[PDB]
């Protein structure tokens, strides 16, 4: 698998691929690894499928209960700290999952949480089997002065390189840009096909 | 007489659960009604002093993005029971993936109230609530009772103006109704009862229409219907 | 006198369980009867106000696709006990694969009621129920008592019109009876008692015939027999 | 006086366990006797209404294929205690492979009744039972008491006609007796007491002879001895 | 006065444990005495009706092959306490390999009775017992009290004829005595008290001589000494 | 073993084979791996027999208790989420089973749940030892524009190829088409023999 | 009457929780108010004897570097409850990384007080507190009640001078106010009430402005505003 | 009044623990004193009947080979508490290797008595004890009280002759004293009190001198000092 | 009135905790004061009889080498609470490595007393203590109250001579004082109160100066200041 999360000026862009295996044997050509976890933050999935979906359900639960009780969205450091505490309270029966939460509260953030519950900020992060390819292209092409369109084009080029060079990665890329003004919006698949045909990554 | 912990009467009464119902008769009035494609909840909010932070005290409280609740009675028991309802809705979100019935949610809270109606060593919950929201079935409007009794309404009341408001609703309620005329009818109901202190105030009022999430009015919008 | 938690009398009475029986005498009437190849349950439903969501309040509640229950007494205790009966039927489905005896199901619920008849620190269940359905043995019709007493009937009643209905059934019941004449006899029973407020209403009524699943009537069909 | 939970008297009485004994005096009469190579149990069964499912209510209940029980007193306490006796017999079948003593079985049930005679926070079991059956020792006939007192008889009674039946048995019992004359003597005993409402009915009656399993009569056979 | 659960008096009395002692004064009389190389236990057994299975009811009960017990008081509490004594003797057989002291065995049972003398929420054991048997030390004869008080005797009594028998033993007991004259002296003791209903009956009586196991007499042997 | 579940226009078709082994040693030539789990959804079985039957009993129990309490059928995402939560609450003493639930609530669904509790939708899914053969024929011949008859013929051809190419798969195929109009209906064995003799898959 | 453990009244009152409120009316007065960019807390401190270590007794106690509390009522219950509030704030620091809402913190403490309002076997917390501090939302000022009732204020009081101080605040409070004029208004409030013993003393007073940490005044600074 | 479970008085009294002290005033007298290099314990033993096994009843009981105890009060509570003291001394032998302080041993037993002085649902231990023996520190003589109060003496008493004996000891005790004159002084103390029934008897008496183990006298030796 | 377990009053009083305070008014007087670089504790010790082992009874007891305590009230509750304080100081030595605050130590003990003030089924601790010693902060002198109330002093008293001693300290205390004049002032305080029985005795008195460990005087040194 491969996930990516990129923080730029006033937005944070996250995308996954959609392929689930679950065996060697790629079984589901259209999965769901990118989840809207609250009204201004999302979570990606790059581990064991069942454990990861249970983590997504618990985090949707606790963040919605949060927003209902306190009537304000949870900060990104707070949700990643909560997620770290959950993953580290049970580490000798652990969740084999690599998480990556990202969102915006007063500044765009993306955090990366491993299976033992170590949360650490970075300006761009990635989890999954096809992670080093997207770290290569992000290291070579990333700029903090990008716009949202240049950022989502960089994200699509990244996941495309990971799909070209990795077996467990594949399928149609779903990308969701979360900004403060428009909220969590996920790009439709026709727009992503248009960006792929514009960038010349279709064959 | 041991008529001061929950045991039976010389004729068929639970005196403590009665006494809790007269505790919720001493509360602040609130009501709710269905309209054409949703349901509203209006609480009276009678902000007594000027030092109370008017909008930040809220008696219409959200249980989910797809169930809300307004309460009446002892306000501490109210807050604890509403928090139980919130975490129960979250349990059903974790277990089943969505809140497909709001009746299940009122039934679990009402079982919680029946327990403290049933057991000794503890008093009943002296609080009454109405739940409102849409589910897969559609718009639902419930009521809750210190015994844990639930009833489903098209429109109901709770509080000090229970009976006066329920009389006005019993006369003047129309089943399918646009949202604007619905909140107008609800305010007329709240008026006729609470205009015995010859004042109402700006009340607090929320609404859903089926498909959308939750919308609680602001201070400016309710005074147009006032 | 400590005649207010479940202990014995100066002569052989459990005063609290009595007091629960007069609590179930204060309820809404309901009855049931076997017919030629099944059993029916008719509740009176007296929808008092027009704001009550007439059909959505149900007092004939299903425990399984092959056991139903109509209840009388305190309605909160009723709902909690009916939910216990539901999960007990599901336990027997998990353990044995099917619900082979409905008598086992009424006996477990009645043991649940005997416990709170037996122990202190808690009141009895102030509720009475009748269970109906077919099993491997055939059509069965039970009754349940605030002590946990069960009795099997060909026809029985419960509620405010216990005695009047049971007198009419004691005179005019015929054992093997087609379903139509059975629900007609049941409505005549419900009439003779409840026509003291000089009204009946449309009642709610369900039936099974051995082999088929559950059928609860709709609003239109019951008025033909009314 | 705290003469309402099980504690001692000003002179040597447990008032609650007394009050349970007058609760079992208010029950339905039943008796049993040994004969030449076995033991019988006859309950009166007074099927009051015609709506009761005459044969399906049974007060002679089987604990095993080699111990039976007929009960008197509070019928809910009766059913719960008989189910305890059943699972205790099954425990002894799992542990030792067979039910070698029926006295062990009555002693465990009676210890169960002594506990709720001993502890506070709970009333005694207001129920009395007689156990009958053969073991390795032979035919045995026991009795049980709300305190947990057991006594072994050649013939005993229980219920409303305790004293009248025990007087007839005290006069007219013969120790070694063929089964037919034994059930005739038992019915004469049940008659002399219960023929004060100037009716008896068909009673229910079971028997064992040592070596065979359990035989409960049918409706037709008991009327020949009636 | 809360003089009805085990707490202290205005002057130094436990009223409930008193009330248990007058409960054991209402029992059946029994006694025991040492002789030259052992100890006996004689119970009165007053088989009242002819329907009681005379020999099968036993009040001299064995705790081991090397400790026996005869009891007086509430017979249900008696049976439960004797079973506790039996399993405690078996615990000492498992742990230490043999029952080296019978005083340890009476002390554990008496600690069991002291607990229910000490705690609230429960009444004392209304029962008194005497233990008899040989150990490594030799013949021992104990007594037990509803408080848990133990005393060691050469001869003692218990029951309705406590005081009359203890007066006869206080006058006419000889310490070293052959077994025949010992059981004769014991029967004379039982006579002088119980011959106020102008009858005694055949009593039940057991004996040990140091070295041998347990011997309970049969029906024929006791009438020679009667 | 082999199971299959195919979603088409207004119906979802599921079928298993019927052969239980339980040893190497095929022991039962007529098993039961396809279960009606509620009035509009079913479940297939491709794991350990005992654990799978206990899962079927629990899901029949909870869905019937559901329909009784709430008087509406449980959604397919809800039953698969419940099944995932059950399989993932105990994963270090796990159920060695591969599940596949399918049904219709407002749209036909089929979900695939592994032994760790990872549920994911697909338009066609399959579990079992003979799974890759039916994935081959479904990848080559499946169309979303099929009718119910063409779908059940595709299903029978699939399980027939898996029986021809796999040892643990065999026995008579039982197929049950669940649609909204007619409810859960299971095809009789004479009709399935007729479809086999029509398609030319008998020898 | 069992009006001595927390159960309901003949009309809708919890007598014990009332009696706790008159226990907190017997306490020492304290108050607080928001100003333009923060909130203050002033306690009266009436150092009675000269042997009390004046500054080391503190009734304004810190719950965090970003929530403080001043208390009134039973001082032991006060200290225990304030320590609960401290460890709860630390729990939220461990779990979420920061104390994002102070309303969550007052709600958990108030749930703690509602429990001992709800259950028997224990009295309510006879203590009242006001919480003050800034969070992400901004300056907040709460109150707490022996039932667990919370209300949010711009200014409030507690103690013996509840009503007199609240009357002065009800007249003379201005919402946006520089810190100096705010503590002057607070001292005038504390004066008008407590100048009935014709003395005030130096009070204790703390403040926050949004962005900074906590500042409790020293002895010299408060006398400039005195 | 709830002056019947251990709670406080209208002025500073624990009525139940008082009532336990008058229970230990009703006991048998016993005393003890230090001498030049050890300590003695003399109990009165008033062997009332001749059937009591004179020497085998012992009220001076050993807790170790290096701590002994004589008790007074309720004899069942006495035996249970002495067994607790024995197993506590054995716990200290397991943990530390030796019983280095006897004050630790009396303090643990007294904490055991304070608990049942403190909690409800149970009465206090109505028993008083004195502990005597040498440790590393030297000869110690303690006392114990139904509240758990301990005091250390050079000589003390307990029982019915508390006050008379303590008056004689208050006059005529000499601190350093040879063992013979010490037991003579102790017997004179026991005499002056108990010679009101104009008899004493042979008492029981034990002694230690520092360095040696325990020596309890025999029947012949005490009569030389008598 | 249930004014005999810890629940609230008709006006704001905990009657049981009051009753505990009049229990500690019935105790032996003790006091303490800070001096220039430390703190002292003087207990009256009124050795009543000559048989009490004068020096070995100690009411100034050490909690650590750097905290001491003298107690007043019920002496058994005193000893149990002082042992709790000792093991709590040892817990803080294990956890943090040193006893950095003595206020933490008095607060944990006072929380222990608040619990038994709070819960039913148990009475309060009828005991009062003062704690003294140096920590990192410096010399501290606390007090403890049957409710768990703590207050910090420069000098305080406890016991029968609470009020008389506190009046003398209220007049004649000087803050910075050399140790000799401090113990002289303390003895004058103890004198003026306790010289109503026209005797004082040698009291017991301990002191610390900051930096050193604990020094309890001997018998000879205190009589120089007497």
């Amino acid at each position: 698998t491969t996930t990516v999360g990129i923080t730029l000026k006033d937005a944070v862009i996250m995308a996954t691929e959609r392929r689930v295996t679950m065996e060697n044997f790629i079984m589901h050509k259209n999965g769901k690894k990118l989840f809207q976890i609250d009204t201004y933050t999302g979570m990606t999935i790059a581990g064991l499928v069942g454990d990861a979906q249970v983590l997504v359900r618990y985090m949707k639960a606790e963040l919605e209960l949060y927003r209902l009780q306190r009537r304000v969205n949870m900060p990104i450091e707070a949700v990643a700290t909560l997620l770290s505490n959950m993953l580290n309270q049970v580490k000798y029966m652990p969740y084999m999952v690599q998480l990556l939460v990202g969102g915006i509260d007063t500044a765009p953030h993306v955090f990366s949480i491993d299976a033992a519950g170590g949360s650490v900020e970075d300006i761009y992060a990635s989890t999954g089997s096809g992670s080093p390819f997207v770290y290569g292209v992000l290291e070579s092409q990333y700029s903090e002065k990008m716009t949202v369109d240049e950022g989502v084009d960089l994200v699509i080029r990244a996941i495309s390189a990971a799909k070209q060079r990795d077996s467990a990665s594949g399928g149609m890329i779903d990308v969701a840009v979360i900004t403060r003004k428009d909220g969590y919006v996920q790009l439709p698949t026709d727009q992503i096909e248009s960006r792929i045909r514009k960038l010349g990554l279709i064959l | 007489y041991d008529r001061a912990i929950t045991v039976f009467s010389p004729d068929g009464r639970l005196f403590q659960v009665e006494y809790a119902r007269e505790a919720v008769k001493k509360g602040s009035t609130a009501l709710g009604m269905k309209f054409a494609n949703g349901v509203l909840l209006i609480s009276d909010k009678k902000v007594r002093s000027r030092l109370i932070e008017q909008n930040s005290i809220e008696a219409i409280q959200l249980i989910d993005d797809y169930v809300a609740a307004v309460t009446s009675g002892l306000v501490a028991d109210a807050r604890v029971l509403v928090d139980f309802a919130r975490i129960s809705a979250q349990q059903e979100k974790v277990t089943y993936g969505s809140l497909v019935n709001i009746e299940n949610l009122v039934k679990r809270v009402a079982d919680q109230m029946q327990q403290y109606t049933q057991y000794g060593g503890v008093r009943p919950y002296g609080v009454s609530l109405i739940f409102a929201g849409i589910d897969q079935i559609g718009p639902r409007l419930f009521d809750c009772d210190p015994a844990g009794t639930i009833n489903e309404y098209k429109a109901t009341a709770i509080g000090s103006g229970k009976d006066a408001v329920v009389s006005f609703l019993e006369r003047e309620y129309k089943e399918n109704l646009p949202e604007k005329e619905a909140v107008t009818l609800g305010i007329k109901a709240l008026k006729s009862s609470l205009e015995e202190g010859e004042e109402l105030k700006a009340p607090e009022i929320a609404s859903i229409t089926v498909g959308n999430k939750y919308r609680i009015y602001d201070q400016e919008e309710v005074k147009k219907f006032l």
